């Protein structure tokens, strides 16, 4: 009882990546790297990890934050399955590309609104004749994986009525929607 | 199947070119390196030799291991003296066979 | 339990608690202090000199055997007095312990 | 249904009075219960309500 | 528990302790070394000789006291060592045999503070630096969970633990 | 750790003990087969092997 | 009295550590790898805080103003700039395990002020 | 013995604000079996049945 487990529905286990593309690109994104700077500098940048290794440390970590989520939902240098999570009390970015995380789908949520709309079911209701598919609605940006440590710092609305204006809000600042 | 299609993919080739080159000296020395791998589809061999496709359900009848043979290409260098050295590539040496998963990239 | 009043009078219930309850001089001690103090005529703390010059103005204590390393703790008045303890007994007990 | 409706008020009621209690915690108002940390005084009072 | 990004040796683990004038030491468990080895030592060992250096690389706001009295007994019970070859040497005592030469013996400690101390960090040469910092988060981190403005790491936590499937296990 | 070693000079093994007289400082390595003895000054960090490690320093050093 | 600092030696960067000059009466600080020597300016050499009493607002940063799981309030405007909302959260240190006293930090980017009401 | 703890950092879950110590956020179910369970309320109940 409680050792052996199963899988919920949608959940996923990533099966890792290479962190060349998320260092590499680091680097070129104002990412100071330990080997020259001063420890001065350590008490009010934040400290960038990838994989546990501690790279470098960064001066404005909120743009750096919005920049990396900007290019997993494209799909771009940094694959669906990446982890990056922002403690913004220790001033830690901790980036994983390992197997083994698990994770699930989430419906990103911007300004109260969801990113999905009805062009997107209305594609995925003739997905026999269009071909389009649900790795299109995560390239489009619409659908994100998020894993346990990343869930943390998420604020999930349960539904699309928690989004909606209340006459007391409990919340006004949803990052994210569950299926 | 992903986890599976990775171990095939990456992770055995990793594990092959990550592991040390091998001397051997009595003067004259050997040096062995391992360098690539290949993994054919599933295959058995009968009594007389012969390969053929083996499909999982001869596989569950006749109580067989579905697996598939993996080849990597050897390279052995002869070392001695003045340079006078020589390589033999050794070329889809058979290493052994892998079980494969079934429905993966591997299976047929 | 308790015999007589003091099983009536919550009073003398607390009194015998804490005659029971341990307490150590942590439980009453808001912080301590080692100072260099050489001279107790002109403490380094300056908001003591009026009670410590009254210790030194008298004969029954020599500073030419004193140390110039000072130990200084403040206790605090609700653990003091939530114990009915004095620092008289604090020093005769500090007295009896190192003599 | 009335039964259902002096249910539902009952409900609301007492989530009212841990919304009460919550801010006198949080206005330090609560006061500690004898030999009870404020905390434990806390989960006592929003258990009982 | 250190792991090279790719599988070329398993996992090792480094601890570093806090002890339960008598003050908090701070140890490092350091694998193939047979004893706790003082903090200090360690990056004394790393080529950090000033106390100040070291302090740089674990206390980043020096206008922080409370960490720095919290420090303050481990400098006191390294400050016998204070040259990168006696603590070379002072590791190289402990897990090499007994009867092998100096330069040996500082040859291991370097062996082992490059290759199986925190791998992950890097096994090359000139990483020292790194290890240093990444030696000097950890002290910090304990640092910051004994004046509790840290909380301690659960180990149900779902966060903290992978699932090895058939590809790994293979 | 071991406590016992190989003397530098007759190779009998574990022949040589250390004594710690931590009161001087001071650590004296004797081995019992030859009486060769070595004293090195010790701090409260040192310890059998480290002595016995700066006995065979300064052995190497004398072949100098 | 507040904690006593480390301090460390000009010419060698080890710390110093106090001892008195006994035939003058004046507290040293002295290094023990290095024959530096400097008079003391705080007489202080120990403080030990048995209760514990540390300010939270010292701890608190004003970055914690951007996570969005946090509450959000319009009652309590800022004192320092009059912005309307703030964020609001307990206080995180442990051992101060008592108070639920709330803390606030303003939302207005570039004003990090925080507070207890 | 007690109420639904903070697994996550100062949350029961990532659909609550921190620091809730409300009766949802912590695990009282105000639904009944009949009129059933809300997701949160659920999951509480199935960490206490456990
Ligand atoms: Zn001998
Ligand atoms: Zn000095
Ligand atoms: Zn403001």
């Amino acid at each position: 009882v409680g050792l052996v487990k199963n899988l919920a529905l949608m959940a996923y286990i990533s099966v890792g990546s290479q962190p060349s593309p998320i260092l590499e690109f680091l680097e070129e994104w104002s990412m100071e790297n330990l080997e020259e700077i001063s420890p001065a500098a350590i008490a009010d940048a934040t400290k960038i990890f990838v994989n546990g290794c501690w790279v470098g440390i960064h001066k404005d970590p909120e743009q750096l934050m919005n920049t990396l989520r900007k290019l997993r939902r494209q799909m771009d240098i940094i694959v669906s399955e990446v982890s990056m999570i922002r403690d913004i009390r220790e001033r830690e970015i901790r980036i994983y590309t390992d197997a083994g995380r698990i994770c699930r789908p989430l419906l990103i949520v911007e300004k109260q609104k969801l990113l999905l709309k009805k062009r997107h079911i209305d594609q995925l209701k003739e997905r026999e004749y269009n071909n389009y598919s649900w790795q299109d609605l995560v390239a489009s940006g619409v659908v994100e994986y998020i894993d346990t440590l990343e869930e943390e710092t998420v604020m999930l609305a349960m539904t699309p009525d928690d989004l909606q204006e209340k006459e007391v809000a409990y919340c006004s600042t949803y990052t994210h929607c569950e299926i | 199947l992903d986890s599976f299609d990775e171990f095939i993919q990456m992770s055995v080739q990793r594990i092959v070119e990550d592991a040390p080159p091998i001397d051997l000296q009595a003067p004259p020395r050997y040096l062995l390196k391992f360098e690539q791998i290949y993994l054919s589809k599933p295959t058995h061999w009968e009594r007389d030799g012969a390969p053929s496709p083996m499909m999982p359900n001869e596989a569950r009848l006749r109580n067989l291991t579905y697996s598939a043979p993996l080849y990597v290409d050897i390279t052995k260098t002869v070392i001695k003296e003045g340079e006078e050295q020589l390589q033999t590539q050794h070329q889809k040496t058979f290493i052994g066979k892998i079980p494969i998963m079934l429905r993966s990239t591997y299976c047929l | 339990f308790l015999l007589g009043q003091s099983a009536r009078d919550a009073e003398r219930a607390k009194d015998i608690l804490c005659r029971l309850e341990h307490t150590t001089l942590r439980k009453v001690t808001a912080n301590t202090a080692i100072y260099y103090d050489p001279n107790p005529q002109s403490t380094v703390v300056a908001e003591d000199q009026e009670w410590v010059n009254v210790y030194y103005e008298m004969p029954d204590f020599d500073v030419a055997r004193i140390s110039p390393w000072l130990l200084r703790v403040e206790l605090d008045r609700k653990h003091m007095t939530d114990r009915k303890l004095t620092m008289e007994q604090i020093a005769e007990k500090i007295n009896a312990g190192f003599g | 249904s009335k039964t259902y409706q002096d249910i539902q008020n009952t409900i609301k009621k007492a989530k009212q009075d841990v919304i009460e209690v919550i801010e006198k915690a949080h206005n330090n108002e609560l006061e500690p219960t004898p030999g009870n940390t404020l905390r434990q005084t806390f989960e006592n009072q929003v258990n009982r309500i | 528990r250190s792991c090279l990004e790719n599988s070329s040796r398993p996992t090792s683990t480094i601890w570093v302790s806090m002890l339960a004038a008598i003050g908090q030491r701070i140890v490092a468990t350091l694998p193939y070394i047979k004893q706790e080895v003082p903090i200090i030592i360690v990056f004394r060992a790393l080529g950090f000789v000033s106390d100040r250096d070291i302090l740089e690389h674990i206390i980043y706001d020096f206008e922080d006291p409370e960490m720095m009295e919290m420090v303050k007994p481990s400098l006191d019970e390294a400050f016998v060592i204070q040259e990168q070859n006696v603590a070379l040497n002072f590791i190289g005592s402990r897990g090499a045999k007994p009867g092998v030469t100096k330069e040996k013996r500082i040859k291991y400690a370097k062996e082992v503070l490059q290759k199986e101390m925190l791998p992950h960090v890097g096994v090359s040469d000139f990483c020292e630096t790194k290890k240093a910092y990444f030696l000097g988060y950890m002290v910090h981190r304990l640092l910051l969970a004994a004046l509790g403005r840290r909380e301690l790491d659960d180990r149900d936590h779902y966060g903290n633990k992978r699932l090895d499937l058939a590809g790994p296990l293979l | 750790l071991e406590t016992q070693f190989t003397c530098p000079f007759c190779n009998h093994e574990k022949s040589c003990d250390v004594k710690m007289d931590r009161a001087r400082n001071t650590g004296v390595i004797s081995c019992t087969v030859c009486l060769e003895e070595f004293q090195t000054p010790i701090t409260y960090l040192s310890e059998p092997v480290d002595v016995y490690s700066d006995w065979i320093d300064a052995c190497e050093a004398a072949n100098q | 009295p507040g904690f006593v600092g480390i301090r460390f030696c000009q010419e060698c960067n080890n710390m110093l550590y106090p001892k008195e000059d006994k035939e003058n009466r004046i507290l040293l600080y002295a290094c023990r790898n290095c024959d530096y020597q400097q008079e003391a300016d705080n007489s202080c050499i120990y403080v030990n805080k048995i209760t514990h009493e540390v300010d939270e607002l010292t701890q608190i940063i004003a970055d914690v103003s951007q996570d969005p799981t946090l509450p959000r309030t319009e009652d309590h405007p800022c004192q320092k700039c009059g912005h309307k909302e703030a964020v609001f959260f307990q206080s995180h240190s442990a051992r101060a395990e008592d108070a639920m006293r709330l803390y606030y930090v303003c939302t207005a980017p570039h004003c990090g002020h925080r507070w207890t009401e | 013995g007690k109420r639904i703890p903070f697994g996550f950092k100062h949350r029961t879950l990532p659909h609550f604000i921190k620091d809730d110590y409300g009766p949802e956020s912590r695990g009282f179910v105000e639904n009944s079996y009949l009129a059933g369970l809300t997701p949160t309320e659920f999951f509480f109940h199935a960490m206490g049945g456990r």
